[PDB]
C-alpha cells in the first residue's frame, strides 16, 4: 500500500478516516490552503434546504445522489480532491455525516499551524486591560511557531477564581474547587 | 457500519484518483493477514471458492465474497504473508490432482508429495466441491468388501459402495479396524479378477505426523502400499488443509469410482474436519452454533460422504466405499458431531471401550452395530453360517449375566464369542472365515475349554491352510458351501477335534 | 426430579441387566415346562 | 429487472438492483451458469438490496454476476404428468427422461386452508399393523407422524406403509423425500418401478416422487418439502380426490432452516435453532390438511435427535399431528420390530364413540398391563421373580406375551428377517388381544407369538416348536 | 412528504419492518401497510420503527409507506361475540357474517387494584371430582393446568366449559358463567373438531373461541390471550362471572421471543426475553374477583402449560407457576394406568383451598383428602399387600376404592350433588366390601339410581348446599338399600 | 474439557491420575482403565507381559462393573466366583500402589525401583491365585511381591 502522510493530530471514527485520507491527499500536492476553502464552501453547498433534505432521503437511489453531487461539485469548480471525496462519501454513503468530516479536517488544519486552542472560564465578563495580559502570559506557555487561540466562556456555577485549559493542561484557579479543598481538609 | 476497506489507505487512493492504476480486477492487495485469515482488497473477479496465490507461493481459498474485500484462507502459515502482499487469482476453482499415479505416494491435502519420492505425475484435476451421483446412476449396493475381520464379516456385513462409520471412544481400535481393512485387500489385488481389486485411501486428519509415519510402515510391511495413497493433513497443517484432506480423498476416489474401479476411502478422523472447519468459520466472523460449531456442520459432513456411491453399470460399474472414523468423547455417542454423521451414514460398528478391557478386541458391541444394507452384501457361505451364528449370539446377550439347556446356550454363546476375538494386521481370507465359524457354530467345540479356543482357532486355521486348501478354494470361488463341501468341512473338523485336545 | 416406574429397566445400569437376566432365565425354565407339557398333551390327545 | 449479485458468503447471496425490488420469496435466476441456479429471496436489507438463499451449490459465482427477477415465486410443474417422475425442489426433472410437459404450473408458496374449510369427520385407516391398528389407529384424512431416533424402523416402517396403503389406494399418492440418504431414494423408485406402482411405459403410475436428498445445500432441503405438498395440493384440489403424502424425513425441513439462519443475520434460538422455528413450520404444516373440497392422508417420519423427544423441533411438530407412533430404541433392542412404544403412541379417534367400545377396552387393557409390568420390573430387579406374588407372575408373564404379539413381520423385512410379511386385518388383532388378556393362552410359550400375524399363527407356532422339540 | 404521520419501509424480513419516518407513532401502536396489511409498533428507536407485521410479509416491499392508525391495539366485544369464533382481532372466522359488537377495549389495559377485589369465595364447578374435591377452583382464581403431551389438559378445559351448561341453562341469574377458550398455536382442524365438540353438548352458545393458530403471524399468537383476557374483562365489570382458557401459555411465549429476537432483543435464558414474566404476570393478573361497589363479577383464569419430560423447573414453567394460585398437575403414568383424569394429586395444590367449595362438598371432601394423603405414604406396599398388619391394609384398601371414584370419562362431567353422593358413599365406608374393579360400575350404577329415584334429595343438597343431618340419614338409608341389592 | 480432549491425540502414551483413586489412599493414583500405549503389543512387550497387563484390566473391569450392585446390595449378594474376582481385584489395585522415592517426606516409607520381571511376575502370581489366603492390606504400598508375603506375615503376629 501506498505511505500515507500522518496528519498532525489524530482523529479517530468513520469522520477521523475520511479526515486523515483527504489530509493526506492534499498533502501530498501541498494544497492544503485550497482544500480547506472548498471544504468550507461544501459546508455552505450542503445546508442549502432542497439538498439537505434530498441527501437524507434513504428513498432516492444512491446513484440519484452521486449524480446530484457531481453536478454540484462542477458547478463550483472544486478541486478533484474535493469533487472526489464528495463522490467516495456518496457511494460509501456517509455523507450524512459530511459536518463531522469537514470539522474534523478543520480541526486537522488548525494543529497544523499551531492553533494551539485554550479556554478560559469565569463568573463574569474580562476587562480588555485584564484579559490581554492574559493572553500575554498564556503565550509564555506554548513553544515557537505555535499561536495561542484564546475562547472567553462564562459560568455561574463557580464562584470566582478562573479556570484555563491548554491543549491538555488544565488549571483549576476557581473558587469553587479551592473550597471545596479546605472543606474537606476542614472535614477530614 | 464500517466496511472493512473503509480505511485510509485505501480511501486515499481512491480521492487522490490513483486507483486506475492497479489491476483491482484479477489481483488485490492484503488489507489485514491475521490467525491464518486474510482480508484482501481487489480481485473483483474472483470467483467463490476459487484458489487464488499469495505473492510468496502461499495458496488460498477465496471462502467469503463479500462487497468490499474478500476472505481468503490461507493454506500454510500466515508467517509470509504482510498487509499490502499482491494476491493474485489462481482462476480455477480449488481443485487436487488424481489418477493411478498417487497410488503409492503420501499424498498431501493440495496433492503435493511429501513422501520425499518426487513430483506426481498425474494428469487430470478434479475439483474438490464436486456434487455426488444422483438417483438414476447408483444402484443397489450388492457385492462385499471383505474387511477381514471375523466380527465384521460376519454379523456387520459392509458391501461396495456402503457408507460404514467406525465409531467408539479413544483408543479402542478404530485404526486398526481400517488398516486390518486396507491390509486384507492385499489377496484381491495381487490376483486376476480385475472385478475385485479395491484400490484404498487414507485420509489422515489432525494426527501426530509420528502416527502417519508409523501407519505407512506398517502398510509398506505387508507390502499394502502398491494400491494406496495416504492424503496426510496432520496437526501442524494450517485450518484449512485439515478442511479440505477428505475432499482431496474423495475426489481421488471418484477418478477411481467414475472409471469402473472400486475404491475404498477411510476418513480418520471426521470430528477432526469438524474442528478445523470450526476454527475457520470462527475466524472468517461467521456466527456459531451448537458448541460453537458452524450452522452448517451437517452440511459439511452430508455432503462429503454422499459421494460414496455405487454406480450402475450404464457409467462404468465403479464404486466407491467409505469407513468415516469418528471420536465420542466417554461413549457419549449423542453428543452433536456423532449424532450429525450416525444419520447420514448406513451402518457402523460400535467399539465400546469396556468390551475392550473384558477381553473382546476387536471391540465391536454387536447388538448396537448395525448394517442397513445387511446380508444382501454378504457371500452365500457367510450368509449361511452367520444366520445361525447371530441369532445364537443374540440370545445368548439376554442370558448373560448368570438349568441345562440353557447353560448349554451359555456354552455356545461364549464359544462364539471367544471365536470372534483376533489380533492385529493380519485379516483372514473369507474362506478361513466360514470354517471357523462353521467349525464353532455347529457344535463342534462345545467341549474344549473357552480358554484353549483361542489357540484351537489358529490351530485349526494352520492345519486347513496346510492340508485342505482344496476345499478352500472350492468355498471361495464355488461362493456357497455345497453338500460335498460341507461334508469335507465336517470331516476335517471332527478329525483336527480328536487330535487336537 | 421424581423417579417415574420401570426407571431400572431406562437407566441400563447394572440393575437393568440384571433384571433383564432374571426375567428371562425364569421364563426359560416356564417356556420348557409349558413345551414339554404341550408335548406331553399333544399325545395324549391322540387317543 | 435485472440484479447483481454484490456478497457470496456460504449458501446466502446478495443482490443489488437497480430497477424495482423483487417481493420476497420470489425466485431470480442467475446468469451465467452451467446449470440451472434459482435464488429464492429471504430479506429486503435497504439500498435496494435483497438477501437470497441458493437452491443449488454457489460454486463459482462472481460478485458482479447478473440476476434476472423471474416474477413470481418458485414456479413448479403440476397436473398428472408428474405421476411417475421425480423432480428438484425447482420442479425440473432428475430422472432423464426428458421435460415434465404440463399445463399446470403452480407456486410452492400458497396461504392454507381457513378455518371454514376444514372437515371434521374421522375413520379409522386399517393399516395392517397389530400395533398401530390397535394402540393408535391412523385415520383417513388425518396427518401422521412417526418419531425416531436413528436406525429404529422410521425408514422400513414408512415403507411397510406404502406398500400396504399406496398399492391398495384408489387415488394418487405422492413421497416427498427431504434430505435423507440418496441410496434409500433410489431403492424406493427402483423397487416401486418393479412393484408396477410407476410405470415407464405407460401412463398408468400412481406416485409422483420429489428428492431433496442429503447433498442438497440447505437452501435445497427447506423448500423441496413445499414443492411435494404443492404437488399434493393440486391432487387435493384440481383433481378433486383423495391423496397420500409421505415425508421423509419432516426434521430436514427444520434443520436446513436453522443452518441458514446465522447467516441470514439472526440470534439463535434455544438449542441454536432459528428463532422462527415454530412459524417456520406451522406455515408448511398448516397446508398439509383434508379440506371440504379434497383429502389428504398426510404420513411424516421425524427424526428425534439422539433419542429425546423433548427437543426443540419434534416437541413443536407433536402439536400438528392427529396421531403418533413413537418408535423407541429401547423395543427394538429387545428385538421387536416395529419398535413402536405402546405407552408413547397417542391417537386422536381412539375414543370408545369412534372405534367402538370394544376396541377400545381391549386398548386400555393392553395399555395398563403393560404400564403394570414396568411398575413390577422394578421390584424384579432387586426381589427377582420367583419372589412375585401369584398375581403378578401372571401380570408378568401377560405383558412379556402381549409385547410379542404386538411384533409382526413387513414384507419389505423379509431381507432382514427371512420371514414372510403379513397383514393383521384390525378383527383378527381385536381378538388375539382380547384373548391373551383374558387368560385363554396361558399355556402357550411366551416366544409362540414371536413375530406373527393373528393368533391362530401363535397356536400354530406353538404346536410346532412342541412337536420339534 | 410527510415524516410524522406517514412513513416508508427501511426494510422487511422474518416479519419485522423496519420503518422511517412515523415520527408521531406511539409505542404499541397499530400501524397500516400500504399492502391492506397491519402492524404493531414495538421498537421506537432515534432513527426508525421496529413494526410487528400481522400478516406475511410477501405483501411488504421495500419503501412501502406506512401510516399510524393512532390508536393502540383495540377488540370488540359484548355478549355479540358468545357462540361465535374470532381470531386475534376480533374478526370472525367462522364464516357466519360480521359480528356486529358496539363496544371497545384496549388489549393492553391493567389489572384491578387490591382494594376493587375481594377474596375468592364462590365455587367454580368443574364438573370433576378430582378437582371439585382436592384441588377445588374459585370464582376469580388463576389456576394453572400442567402437564406433558397427550395427558388430558385440553379435556379438563372443555369438560369445565361444558358443565357449566346447567348452570346456564338455569334462572339464577349469578350462577351462570361464561366461558373463553383462546386456541394459541394449535392446528386449525383441532379448533374446527373442538368448536363441534362444543356445538355437540350445546355449550357453544355461551362461548366465545378466539383462535390464534399455528400458521397465523407471530403477532397474533402473542396476541391472542390479550383478545381473549379483554373480552372477559368486559364480563367481569358488567357483574357477569367469565372463565378465560388459555391452551397453551407457553406458545405465546414462544412467539414473543420469536418476536423479541428478530427486533435483537439481548436474548436471556434459553433465548426467551426479559419480559417473559412481566408479559404472563400483566395477563394473569386480570383474574379478579370484584367487589360488590364494583359490580362483583369476576374472572378465572386456566393457564395450560406444556412440560418437556415432567420438567416443571423451566423456565416458563417456573414463571407461571409462580404467578398463579394453584396448580393441576396431569402425569402421564398415572393416565396409562387407568387414572383418568391423570391428575396427581400429590403435587396439586390450590392455594385458595377449600375456601371456594360448597358447605357439603367441604363436608365430604374435607375427610377424602386426609383419607389419600393416608394412602400416598403407604403406596409402595400395595404390591406386597400381604404381609403387614390391618392398620396399613385397611388404609390401602381405602385408598383404593377412593382412587377408582375420582376416575372419570370423555365430556360427562357430573352435578356437584352427585359427586357428593358418590363421594360420600365411598368415604363413609359402604365401598369397603367391594372388589376394586366392580367400584366403577357400582358408581355408574348408583349415580343413575339416585339421579331416578331420589331427585327430591338431589334438589335439597343442592340448594341447602349443606348436607342436613335429615338428608345425610336419608343419603345412609340410600346407600345402604343400594348396596345390599348389587 | 476441549484442552484435555485436544492433547489426547498427540501422545503415545497416557497416564490418567484420578482423584476417586487418590482418595482411597492409593499412589500413584494412577487410573489403570483409562492409562493406554502404543507399545501395548504382543510383538513389542512380548507375551508374557502383554498377557498379565491384559488379565489385570479384565479383572479391574469385572470389578468396576460389579461395583454398581456392590454399592448398594453389599458383597453378600455376589456369586462365589464373582467374590473371589472382588478379592483379586481389591489385592490388584493395592499391589498398583508404591511409595517413590521423592514422597518420603509425605509418607517416610521408603522409596522403591520394581524391576520390570519383578512386576510381570507379581501380578501372574496374584492372577494364578498364589496369594489368595493373605489380606489386601499385605499389597498396599510394597515394593515386589516378596515385601508383599513379608508385610503379611508381619500382620499375622
Ligand atoms: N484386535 C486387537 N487386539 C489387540 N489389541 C488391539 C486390537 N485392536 C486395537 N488394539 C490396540 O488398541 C490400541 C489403539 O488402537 P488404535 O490406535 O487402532 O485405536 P484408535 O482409537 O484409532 O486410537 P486413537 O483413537 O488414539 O488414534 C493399540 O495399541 C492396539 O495395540
Ligand atoms: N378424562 C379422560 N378419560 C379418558 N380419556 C381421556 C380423558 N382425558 C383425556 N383423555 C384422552 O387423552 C388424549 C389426549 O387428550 P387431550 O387432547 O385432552 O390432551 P392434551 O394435553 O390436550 O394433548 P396435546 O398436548 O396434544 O394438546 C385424548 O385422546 C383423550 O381421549
Ligand atoms: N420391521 C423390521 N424388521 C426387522 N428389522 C428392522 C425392521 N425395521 C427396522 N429394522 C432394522 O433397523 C434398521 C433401521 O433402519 P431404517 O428404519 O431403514 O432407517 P431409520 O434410521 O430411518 O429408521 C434397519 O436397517 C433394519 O436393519
Ligand atoms: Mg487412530
Ligand atoms: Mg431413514
Ligand atoms: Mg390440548
Amino acid at each position: 500500500f501506498a505511505k500515507l502522510v500522518r496528519p498532525p493530530v489524530q482523529i479517530y471514527g468513520i469522520e477521523g478516516r475520511y479526515a486523515t485520507a483527504l489530509y493526506s491527499a492534499a498533502s501530498k500536492q501541498n494544497k492544503l490552503e485550497q482544500v480547506e476553502k472548498e471544504l468550507l464552501r461544501v459546508g455552505q453547498i450542503l445546508k442549502e434546504p432542497k439538498m439537505a433534505a434530498s441527501l437524507l432521503n434513504p428513498y432516492v437511489k444512491r446513484s440519484v445522489k452521486v449524480k446530484s453531487l457531481s453536478d454540484m461539485t462542477a458547478k463550483e469548480k472544486f478541486s478533484p480532491l474535493t469533487s472526489n471525496l464528495i463522490n467516495l462519501l456518496a457511494e460509501n454513503g456517509r455523507l450524512t455525516n459530511t459536518p463531522a468530516v469537514i470539522s474534523a479536517f478543520s480541526t486537522m488544519m488548525s494543529v497544523h499551524r499551531g492553533e494551539v486552542p485554550c479556554t478560559v472560564t469565569t463568573a463574569s465578563a474580562l476587562d480588555e486591560a485584564t484579559l490581554t495580559e492574559l493572553k500575554t502570559v498564556l503565550k509564555s506557555f506554548l513553544s515557537k511557531g505555535q499561536v495561542l487561540k484564546l475562547e472567553v466562556k462564562i459560568d455561574p456555577s463557580i464562584m470566582g477564581g478562573m479556570i484555563v485549559r491548554i491543549g491538555e493542561k488544565y488549571v483549576d484557579m476557581s473558587a469553587k474547587t479551592k473550597i471545596q479543598k479546605l472543606s474537606r481538609a476542614m472535614r477530614e | 457500519k464500517t466496511g472493512t476497506a473503509e480505511v485510509s489507505s485505501i480511501l486515499e487512493e481512491r480521492i487522490l484518483g490513483a486507483d486506475t492504476s492497479v489491476d483491482l480486477e484479477e489481483t488485490g492487495r492484503v488489507l489485514s493477514i491475521g490467525d491464518g485469515i486474510a482480508r484482501v482488497h481487489g480481485l473483483r473477479n474472483v470467483q467463490a471458492e476459487e484458489m487464488v496465490e499469495f505473492s510468496s507461493g502461499l495458496k488460498g481459498m477465496s471462502l467469503n465474497l463479500e462487497p468490499d474485500n474478500v476472505g481468503v484462507v490461507v493454506f500454510g502459515n500466515d508467517k509470509l504473508i504482510k498487509e499490502g502482499d499482491i494476491v493474485k487469482r489462481t482462476g480455477a476453482i480449488v481443485d487436487v490432482p488424481v489418477g493411478e499415479e498417487l497410488l503409492g505416494r503420501v499424498v498431501d491435502a493440495l496433492g503435493n508429495a511429501i513422501d520425499g519420492k518426487g513430483p506426481i505425475g498425474s494428469k487430470a484435476r478434479r475439483r474438490v466441491g464436486l456434487k455426488a451421483p444422483g438417483i438414476i446412476p447408483r444402484i443397489s449396493v450388492r457385492e462385499p468388501m471383505q474387511t477381514g475381520i471375523k466380527a465384521v464379516d460376519s454379523l456387520v456385513p459392509i458391501g461396495r459402495g456402503q457408507r460404514e462409520l467406525i465409531i467408539g471412544d479413544r483408543q479402542t481400535g478404530k485404526t486398526s479396524i481400517a488398516i486390518d481393512t486396507i491390509i486384507n485387500q492385499k489377496r484381491f489385488n495381487d490376483g486376476t479378477d480385475e472385478k475385485k481389486k479395491l484400490y484404498c485411501i487414507y485420509v489422515a486428519i489432525g494426527q501426530k505426523r509420528s502416527t502417519v509415519a508409523q501407519l505407512v510402515k506398517r502398510l509398506t510391511d505387508a507390502d499394502a502400499m502398491k494400491y494406496t495413497i495416504v492424503v496426510s493433513a496432520t496437526a501442524s497443517d494450517a485450518a484449512p488443509l485439515q478442511y479440505l484432506a477428505p475432499y482431496s480423498g474423495c475426489s481421488m476416489g471418484e477418478y477411481f469410482r467414475d472409471n469402473g474401479k472400486h475404491a475404498l476411502i477411510i476418513y480418520d478422523d471426521l470430528s477432526k474436519q469438524a474442528v478445523a472447519y470450526r476454527q475457520m468459520s470462527l475466524l472468517l466472523r461467521r456466527p456459531p452454533g451448537r458448541e460453537a460449531y458452524p450452522g452448517d456442520v451437517f452440511y459439511l459432513h452430508s455432503r462429503l460422504l454422499e459421494r460414496a456411491a455405487k454406480m450402475n453399470d450404464a457409467f462404468g460399474g465403479g464404486s466407491l466405499t467409505a469407513l468415516p472414523v469418528i471420536e465420542t468423547q466417554a461413549g457419549d455417542v449423542s453428543a452433536y458431531i456423532p449424532t450429525n454423521v450416525i444419520s447420514i451414514t448406513d451402518g457402523q460398528i460400535f467399539l465400546e471401550t469396556e468390551l475392550f478391557y473384558k477381553g473382546i478386541r476387536p471391540a465391536i458391541n454387536v447388538g448396537l452395530s448395525v448394517s442397513r444394507v445387511g446380508s444382501a452384501a454378504q457371500t452365500r457361505a457367510m450368509k449361511q453360517v452367520a444366520g445361525t451364528m447371530k441369532l445364537e449370539l443374540a440370545q445368548y446377550r439376554e442370558v448373560a449375566a448368570f438349568d441345562a439347556a440353557t447353560q448349554q446356550l451359555l456354552s455356545r454363546g461364549v464359544r462364539l464369542t471367544e471365536l470372534l476375538k483376533q489380533g492385529q494386521y493380519s485379516p483372514m481370507a473369507i474362506e478361513e472365515q466360514v470354517a471357523v465359524i462353521y467349525a464353532g457354530v455347529r457344535g463342534y467345540l462345545d467341549k474344549l475349554e473357552p480358554s484353549k479356543i483361542t489357540k484351537f482357532e489358529n490351530a485349526f486355521l494352520s492345519h486347513v491352510i496346510s492340508q485342505h486348501q482344496a476345499l478352500l478354494g472350492k468355498i471361495r470361488t464355488d461362493g456357497k458351501i455345497s453338500e460335498e463341501s460341507d461334508a469335507k468341512l465336517k470331516e476335517i473338523v471332527t478329525n483336527f477335534l480328536a487330535g487336537f485336545e | 426430579v421424581r423417579s417415574s416406574a420401570g426407571a431400572v429397566r431406562d437407566a441400563g445400569g447394572a440393575f437393568g441387566k440384571r433384571e433383564q437376566a432374571e426375567e428371562e432365565r425364569y421364563f426359560r425354565a416356564r417356556a420348557k415346562e409349558q413345551l414339554a407339557a404341550l408335548k406331553k398333551h399333544h399325545e395324549n390327545e391322540i387317543s | 429487472t435485472t440484479g447483481r449479485i454484490v456478497a457470496v458468503i456460504g449458501a446466502v447471496v446478495d443482490v443489488q438492483f437497480d430497477e424495482g425490488l423483487p417481493p420476497i420469496l420470489n425466485a431470480l435466476e442467475v446468469q451465467g451458469r452451467e446449470t440451472r441456479l434459482v435464488l429464492e429471496v429471504a430479506q429486503h436489507l435497504g439500498e435496494s438490496t435483497v438477501r437470497t438463499i441458493a437452491m443449488d451449490g454457489t460454486e463459482g459465482l462472481v460478485r458482479g454476476q447478473k440476476v434476472l427477477d423471474s416474477g413470481a415465486p418458485i414456479r413448479i410443474p403440476v397436473g398428472p404428468e408428474t405421476l411417475g417422475r421425480i423432480m428438484n425442489v425447482i420442479g425440473e426433472p432428475i430422472d432423464e427422461r426428458g421435460p415434465i410437459k404440463t399445463k399446470q404450473f403452480a407456486a410452492i408458496h400458497a396461504e392454507a386452508p381457513e378455518f371454514v374449510e376444514m372437515s371434521v369427520e374421522q375413520e379409522i385407516l386399517v393399516t395392517g399393523i397389530k400395533v398401530v391398528d390397535l394402540l393408535a389407529p391412523y385415520a383417513k384424512g388425518g396427518k401422521i407422524g412417526l418419531f425416531g431416533g436413528a436406525g429404529v424402523g422410521k425408514t422400513v416402517l414408512i415403507m411397510e406403509l406404502i406398500n400396504n396403503v399406496a398399492k391398495a389406494h384408489g387415488g394418487y399418492s405422492v413421497f416427498a423425500g427431504v434430505g435423507e440418504r440418496t441410496r434409500e431414494g433410489n431403492d424406493l423408485y427402483h423397487e416401486m418401478i418393479e412393484s408396477g406402482v410407476i410405470n415407464l411405459k405407460d401412463a398408468t403410475s400412481k406416485v409422483a416422487l420429489v428428492y431433496g436428498q442429503m447433498n442438497e445445500p440447505p437452501g435445497a432441503r427447506a423448500r423441496v418439502a413445499l414443492t411435494g405438498l404443492t404437488v399434493a395440493e393440486y391432487f387435493r384440489d384440481q383433481e378433486g380426490q383423495d391423496v397420500l403424502l409421505f415425508i421423509d424425513n419432516i426434521f430436514r425441513f427444520t434443520q436446513a432452516g436453522s443452518e441458514v439462519s446465522a447467516l441470514l443475520g439472526r440470534i439463535p434460538s434455544a438449542v441454536g435453532y432459528q428463532p422462527t422455528l415454530a412459524t417456520d413450520m406451522g406455515t408448511m404444516q398448516e397446508r398439509i390438511t383434508t379440506t371440504k373440497k379434497g383429502s389428504i392422508t398426510s404420513v411424516q417420519a421425524i427424526y428425534v435427535p439422539a433419542d429425546d423427544l423433548t427437543d426443540p423441533a419434534p416437541a413443536t411438530t407433536f402439536a400438528h399431528l392427529d396421531a403418533t407412533t413413537v418408535l423407541s430404541r429401547a423395543i427394538a433392542e429387545l428385538g421387536i420390530y416395529p419398535a413402536v412404544d405402546p405407552l408413547d403412541s397417542t391417537s386422536r379417534i381412539m375414543d370408545p364413540n369412534i372405534v367402538g367400545s370394544e376396541h377400545y377396552d381391549v386398548a386400555r387393557g393392553v395399555q395398563k398391563i403393560l404400564q403394570d409390568y414396568k411398575s413390577l420390573q422394578d421390584i424384579i430387579a432387586i426381589l427377582g421373580m420367583d419372589e412375585l406374588s401369584e398375581e403378578d407372575k401372571l401380570t408378568v408373564s401377560r405383558a412379556r406375551k402381549i409385547q410379542r404379539f404386538l411384533s409382526q413381520p413387513f414384507q419389505v423385512a423379509e431381507v432382514f428377517t427371512g420371514h414372510l410379511g403379513k397383514l393383521v386385518p384390525l378383527k383378527e388383532t381385536i381378538k388375539g388381544f382380547q384373548q391373551i388378556l383374558a387368560g385363554e393362552y396361558d399355556h402357550l410359550p411366551e416366544q409362540a407369538f414371536y413375530m406373527v400375524g393373528p393368533i391362530e399363527e401363535a397356536v400354530a407356532k406353538a404346536d410346532k416348536l412342541a412337536e420339534e422339540h
